[PDB]
């Protein structure tokens, strides 16, 4: 019902794959990945009280 | 559908009703194998040579 903690559990399920995706050798590149982000999580991302501050 | 289906003729493909496919690939030279590593502590410790001794 919060959004924040439903940002945090969006947030924590992105990083689980960074993660994996760094032990297949693949870290070198992480600057050609791309992330697809339909309106409603890419709203919900900016609710985050530490992407956003400074 | 068209009335020509019947008559239809085909080109690489194969049989009486011409159903087999007996195409050519088009390959360019694209291969594929596992990823690239390097060494990262090769001098991080101390060094003692036994060579032929």
């Amino acid at each position: 019902a919060d959004r924040e903690l439903f940002a945090a559990n969006i947030i924590d399920a992105h990083r689980q794959g960074i993660e994996e995706m760094v032990r297949r050798d693949l870290g070198g590149s992480l600057t050609e990945f791309i992330t697809v982000v339909s309106p409603y999580v890419f709203g919900l991302l900016l609710d985050s009280k530490k992407l956003v501050n400074v | 559908d068209t009335p020509y289906k019947a008559d239809l003729s085909r080109v690489h493909w194969a049989g009486s009703n011409s159903d087999v496919d007996i195409h050519l690939e088009i390959f360019e030279g694209d291969v594929d194998s596992g990823f690239m590593y390097n060494s990262f502590f090769r001098g991080n410790s101390s060094y003692v040579s036994v060579q032929d001794q």
